[PDB]
């Protein structure tokens, strides 16, 4: 496996070298000689159908770690989760704004993206791993949120919808179905505490800001990604550490960058000062059970709360069973941890309160002659 | 019963033989057709480690 991905890495710089070839050339003085010819398809044809088919088998080695082994037998070594994180983090910054030149071939690599997302042991890249490796990963999330930031932003009927193009078939094709598999991978294996820490809770912070920035824009555009959205926003409910839903409590969580950076700092890197002003147009837990629980019993249909159902339900359906396990009502084994209070207020109460109200809002539209949202729904709640 | 570590030693030898020549190969779509599955395979039998 070592060489294996030793030469993979080594493909990755070859294949940056004619992708920007292929980019100058559909620029700017045409030519058909393709002198890479050879590497595109061979890195087409034989490489991405590899990666997929080997990482798919392989899958547990690389998760598993000296202390809990997951695949048959074996373990892989540091070095090797180091060189399967570069691996996606070049395999990702290759294909970004760059779907299109790709043909029939970006298939191949979103699924290949997909599965090194699965095989991303990032706890122990993140914790032990060199800073190259981990700078990688950590741009990958930077670049994501700002993808996302001028996808929603030209969907607010700011571009009327260049690069604009580029940025969206990327975003809903590549992007968004990659960054909700990584989400998704990080909160089965408890992750999220361990990688989404100092830049990425900042990253993470601004996808969660903007994606539910949507609830304002009524579009075309928008109607068809909510299931998309809804979807990304609440795998990173699973997997983001800080309960940003509950800003009053935030004191009390030591995964948060208000308690692991100094107030010196913070500063030089632009934060607002403040907890509560990281995502200020997110209603806190309280406010977003009352709005949800008044739609329920006011008989409101789907078509006057497309956003809360598609974006605001799935993350709810996905953030309480998180912070139920570390609140109050918990089955703490904190005799020796017990002392630092509860960063979140969710208890049972929520969960069953939330559940009545799905159950009042899916009868409301019971007889209506369209509804493909309630298969969403249902395996969300 | 098991590999012997000679099967894997020429397993191996296999993988890299196949796919060092097939790098430099010019494309033929028949040639990439049913070596890539080969390569598959054959990555799929030897241990990661």
């Amino acid at each position: 496996a070592f060489g294996f991905l030793q030469q993979l890495l080594r493909w990755m710089d070859i294949s940056q070298e004619f992708i920007a070839h292929l980019e100058a050339v559909v620029s700017s003085g045409r030519v058909e000689k393709s002198p890479h010819e050879q590497e595109i398809k061979f890195f087409a044809k034989i490489l991405l159908p590899l990666i997929n088919q080997y990482f798919t088998n392989h899958c547990l080695y690389f998760l598993s770690t000296p202390a809990k082994v997951l695949g048959s037998g074996g373990h892989a070594s540091n070095k090797e989760k180091e060189m399967i994180t570069s691996l996606f983090c070049k395999l990702a910054a290759l294909v970004r704004h760059r779907v299109s030149l790709f043909g029939t071939d970006a298939p191949a690599v979103v699924n290949c993206l997909h599965i090194l997302a699965r095989s991303l042991d990032a706890r122990t890249v993140m914790k032990s791993g060199p800073e190259i490796v981990k700078a990688g990963l950590r741009s990958f999330f930077e670049s994501a949120s700002e993808d996302i930031e001028k996808m929603v932003e030209n969907l607010r009927l700011g571009k009327v919808s260049k690069g604009v193009g580029q940025n969206l078939t990327y975003t809903t094709v590549a992007l968004l179905p990659v960054l909700t598999t990584l989400f998704q991978h990080i909160a089965q294996h408890q992750f999220g505490d361990d990688v989404i820490l100092d830049d990425v809770q900042v990253s993470c912070y601004r996808t969660l800001c903007s994606i539910y920035s949507l609830g304002t824009t009524k579009n075309t555009y928008v109607e068809k990604l909510r299931p998309a959205l809804g979807e990304c926003l609440a795998r990173l409910a699973a997997a983001m550490p800080v309960a940003f839903l509950e800003p009053q409590l935030n004191e009390y969580n030591a995964c948060s960058v208000y308690t692991t950076k100094s107030p010196r700092e913070r500063a030089i890197l632009g934060l607002p000062n403040s907890v509560e002003e990281m995502c200020p147009d997110i209603p806190v837990l309280d406010r977003l059970m009352a709005d949800i629980g008044g739609l329920a019993e006011s008989g409101a249909r789907y078509t006057e709360m497309p956003h809360v159902i598609e974006i605001t339900l799935p993350m709810l359906c996905s953030y309480l069973p998180r912070w139920w396990e570390r609140g109050p009502e918990a089955p703490p084994p904190a005799l020796p941890a017990g002392a630092p209070p509860p960063c979140t207020a969710v208890t049972s109460d929520h969960l069953n309160s939330l559940l009545g109200n799905i159950l009042r809002i899916i009868v409301n539209n019971l007889g209506i002659d369209e509804a493909t949202w309630m298969k969403r729904l249902a395996v969300f709640a | 019963g098991v590999t012997s570590e000679e099967e894997l030693h020429l397993t191996r030898k296999l993988f890299w033989g196949i796919f060092d020549s097939l790098a430099h190969k010019k494309y033929d779509q028949e040639l990439y057709r049913m070596a890539m599955p080969c390569l598959c395979a054959i990555a799929g039998a030897l241990p990661p480690d």
